[PDB]
This record gives C-alpha cells, structure tokens and sequence, in this order.
C-alpha cells in the first residue's frame, strides 16, 4: 500500500508520454489501477483503468492515443500515449481500486508532465530576508522567492528536514514571461532570529538544480 | 435484504472449512463477495464477473476463495478456510448484489471447539 | 455518457450535519454507478474520501457516510469539522466511461480571524539582475477571503502582481509578489502591501521605504 507515479517531467509535442504507475506491497491481480489527470486550471478527466484481470476500459476521448497494460511481476501499470498534444501537459495521477471496486480506493500523489516544445530552466533563488517589517508578536518571518523557473515540478525545505513548523511554501505561479515563481516561508520565534541559522534548500530536478540561499535578517 | 438458509458449521479447531453458495442469476448478477462479520463487518474477497477479484484489505483471499460457473448456468462461490484456529469463528456470509438493486445474503456460523 | 452535477457550494457551522449529492443526467443512480467521492484541498491534493456508494476510504474519519438518496448519491458529513473545508468531486460510472461532476465547495465557519500581515523588500541578490520582486505575506486567517493591493507611492499596480492562496489550523496564508523592472523600481520610494479582511476593523497597510 503506497502508490507511486513516475515519468517524464518534460516531453516535446512530438513523443509519446510514459509514466508508470508503481504499487508497493499489493500484486495487481486483485487491485486495479486507474489513470487521471487533470490539466491545470480545467477539471480532472478519467483516462483509463487496468482491472485485477488484466481487461482494460478507456476513456472514449483518448482511446486512439493511450494504451494501459501492466506488469504483475513487478506490480506496475504504464501508461503510453503517442500524439502528444500542448494541453496534455498536466497533473497525473493514478488511484487504486478506482472507479471498481471503490473498496480499499486509494489516490496516488500524481506527477507533473509538461508537453512543451520549450526548453528546460532552472529557477533563480533570492532571500526574502527577515527584518523590522517582518515581526508580529514576537515572531518573525522568513522565506526564499524561486523565481523563473520551468517547467513546473519545483521542491523546497528548510535546513534540509530539520524546519517544518510554520513552513508553508506556496503552490506556484505561472507569469506572462512562461516562467514559474514560487514562494516558501517560515515563522520562526524572532527572539531566536540571532542564534538560529535558516537556509532553504531548492532543488528543481528538470534543470538539474541543487540551490541553497542564507536567510539572513536585515 | 434476501436469505437462502445457510448453516452451523460445528468445527474443531485446526479443521477445514470449505463455505460454498450458489446463484442462480447472471444476467442480473453484479458482484459476489464474502464477508466475516463479528464485531466489526469484515470484507474479505469481492468477485465482479467483468472485472475480476478483488481482496478486502488485511487479506490474502486470491489462494483462499474461488468463483466457477456450472454448466445449468449456476454460479458457484466459495471461501477456503485452512487449519481454522479458535480465532477463525464468527459470522461469515456470502453477499450476491443484484441489478437493479436487490441484495440475496447466505449467513453461515462457524463455531470453533 | 451522461452529465454529472453536484451542488455549487454548501455552508455550515462545525457539528453541523450536510449532505453533499451527486445526480446523473440519465437516471436514478444504482449502485452499478459506483458512485466515489474525492475530496481537494491545496496544491493538487486529492484524498480518497469514499468510494463504491457507501465504502469509506482506509483513513476517512466516521463521519463520512454515502448512501443513495433521491435520485442521487449522496456523501453526508455528520457533525462536520473545520478540517472538512474543501472541495468534493463526485463521479460516477456508466459501464466503461467514468465522468466527474463540477465539484461542490464545502465550506465550514470556523471563528474569523484577521491576518498577520508582513512585507518583504527585493533583495540585493535580485536587483542586480534588473528586476525587483516586492514580497507581501498573509499569514493565518479566515475567511479566506482576502483582499490585496499593492500601492507604489499611494498609486495602484495592475498586471504587475500575483498571489495565491494555502490552506493549513485549517486557515489560509496567502503570498502575492509585485515585481518591476529595477529602472521603474527607483523612480519610487514607498512600497506599499494594502490588507483587507473580515478580521480586521480597517485595511492594514504593511509598507517601506527604499532605503530606509
Ligand atoms: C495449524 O495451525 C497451528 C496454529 O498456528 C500451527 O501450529 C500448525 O503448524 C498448523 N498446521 C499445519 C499443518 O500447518
């Protein structure tokens, strides 16, 4: 029981799109595994599902492009879809058990795939400095700005698992330029700003980008 | 919200228990499943007849139960239990859905010495 | 196949009890539509509510509860939660094709409160790239219904911004950055970040001044 969603992070509108759908600890022979995405913005569409039995259904929009089979041995599903188009650019998911039996129905995490003609770019990574302007009651607030970055699956945190309390890193944004920016903070008790070091630590994967930037106070 | 007699099985522990219940219905079959209700209800194996077997969690019901068709058109269902230990006892029952609606259980009570 | 509908937006007070539906366009729902409920929050995040009707998900709280009702299915929160703010999408099965309904938006009154507000002047590792990113942060409040304008010397921005919105607490923090090209950035001086909110009794302005 854990499901987990890989692929490419980037392919052109001339491939065909192959994630896999890998499940632990469950033999595909009595789970199904089920397709959907949903493209930012627009809704969640079912693409398609692999029963227990091997026996696929399809989406009726899809059907020509996209192909669903599975590995028993490895307990994995793949999907495979050709003629890939600019707005199959999305969020994929696979969920267990979906639509049938609905019993022990779990929802991957999903992976974003991003069906451009353009090129990978890694993100710049400015400190968004604790100060003055930054303290209410008693604690402050830091955080890092990702900025220019594409496309979109960017990951962030803080002295590298050892911040989590009052970390929100914010879902990004998508500018006119084409380029993401992103934003993650922290709240820290300010009477700590001093002794405490904070650094976040980027990491953007599609452009092979490891960053980390000091937040120091001003 | 229909029954169709099932027993007292009177077992022994480390005995087998071979739970059979059969059905009439196909063109308004929908799923077959098997059930161990004793203070929680327990799912233990959902059969579709189109898409496939399926096991409730916690369970290991591909090796233990089976769904086969005899020829005067009756489907057969039916739960394995192997070297039943005193822990095994409870209500088992065997759930038919029907289409549109209706629901057609067997209920059999398997007592461990 | 069909069209699937769920209602736009619901409301209640925690310990509050609503029922959530889902209908088809071809008919009363059988079971056979095996009808499941997912449920959304921030960030691409889909939990698994309940799924084949009436079949809690391994981890949804006993609270949740399906069932057929008119001509519908129907999800029924009973004693709802301030967690349980989200949005619900329904779907439905029609023998080979799986349709969604629109989603319906839960909300839940949880007791208002104002956000924390703070600003964040760009960088020096940004300006020497000629841009200026101007950082303004909400932090913790509900509804999350927010108002932000950015005022540079008193004078509204327009195209210029971006924010958006995360849930946690089970508030909202929001983030909106202004960003200009460093030559416009130096013709101004005060850089203003304007709040509005049900939690608060005037807009709250979080400013600052260039250099100093
Ligand atoms: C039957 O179960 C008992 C109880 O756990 C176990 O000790 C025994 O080895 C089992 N017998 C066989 C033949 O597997």
């Amino acid at each position: 029981v854990q499901l987990k969603e890989s692929g490419p992070g980037l392919v052109q509108p001339s491939q065909t799109l192959s994630l896999t759908c890998t499940v632990s600890g469950l033999s595909l022979t009595t789970n199904s595994v089920s397709w959907i995405r949903q493209p930012p913005g627009k809704g969640l569409e079912w693409m398609g599902v692999i029963w227990s039995n091997g026996g696929t259904d399809y989406n009726s929009d899809i059907k020509s492009r996209l192909s669903i089979s599975r590995d028993t041995s490895k307990s994995q599903v793949f999907l495979k879809m050709n003629s890939l188009q600019t707005e199959d650019t999305a969020m994929y998911f696979c969920a267990r058990n979906f639509p049938y039996p609905g019993i022990n129905f779990d929802w991957g995490q999903g992976v974003m795939v991003t069906v451009s003609s353009a090129s990978t770019k890694g993100p710049s990574v400015f400190p968004l400095a604790p100060s003055s302007k930054s303290t209410s009651g008693g604690t402050a607030a830091l955080g890092c700005l990702v900025k220019d970055y594409f496309p979109e699956p960017v990951t962030v945190s803080w002295n590298s698992g050892a911040l989590t309390s009052g970390v929100h890193t914010f879902p990004a944004v998508l500018q006119s330029s084409g380029l993401y920016s992103l934003s993650s903070v922290v709240t820290v008790p300010s009477s700590s700003l001093g002794t405490q070091t904070y650094i976040c630590n980027v990491n953007h994967k599609p452009s092979n980008t490891k960053v980390d930037k000091r937040v120091e106070p001003k | 919200e229909l029954f169709n007699v099932g027993d007292d099985v009177y077992a022994l522990p480390g005995s087998d228990i071979n739970l059979t219940c059969q059905t009439k219905e196909k063109n308004f079959l929908v799923q077959m499943q098997w059930s161990k209700v004793t203070d929680k209800n327990d799912m233990i194996a959902l059969y579709h007849p189109q898409y496939g077997l399926y096991c409730g969690q916690e369970h290991a019901c591909e090796s233990q139960v089976a769904a086969t068709e005899t020829e005067k058109g009756v489907t057969n269902w039916t739960l394995y239990l192997r070297n039943i230990s005193s822990a095994l006892g409870g209500k088992y029952e065997c759930i038919f859905t029907l289409y549109p609606e209706g629901i057609k259980t067997t209920v059999y009570n398997l007592i461990v010495e | 196949q069909a069209v699937v509908t769920q209602e736009s937006a619901l409301t209640t007070l925690p310990g509050g009890t609503v029922t959530l539906t889902c209908h088809s366009s071809t008919g009363a729902v059988t079971t056979s539509n095996y009808a499941n409920w997912i449920q959304e929050k921030a960030d691409h995040s889909f939990t698994a509510i309940l799924g084949g009707t009436s079949n809690r998900a391994p981890g949804t709280p006993a609270r949740f509860s399906g069932s057929l009702l008119e001509g519908k299915a129907a999800l029924t929160i009973t004693g709802a939660q301030v967690e349980d703010e989200a949005t619900y999408f329904c779907s439905l099965w029609y023998s080979g094709h799986l349709i969604f309904g629109g989603g319906t938006k839960l909300t839940v009154k949880r007791t208002v409160a104002a956000p924390s507000v703070f600003i964040f002047p760009p960088s020096d590792e940004q300006l020497k790239s000629g841009t200026a990113s101007v950082v303004c942060l909400l932090n913790n409040f509900y509804p999350r219904e927010a108002k932000v304008q950015w005022k540079v010397d008193n004078a509204l921005q327009s195209g210029n911004s971006q924010e958006s919105v995360t849930e946690q607490d089970s508030t909202y923090s929001l983030s909106s950055t202004l960003t200009l090209s460093k030559a416009d950035y130096e013709k101004h001086k005060v850089y203003a970040c304007e709040v509005t909110h049900q939690g608060l009794s005037s807009p709250v302005t979080k400013s600052f001044n260039r250099g100093e």
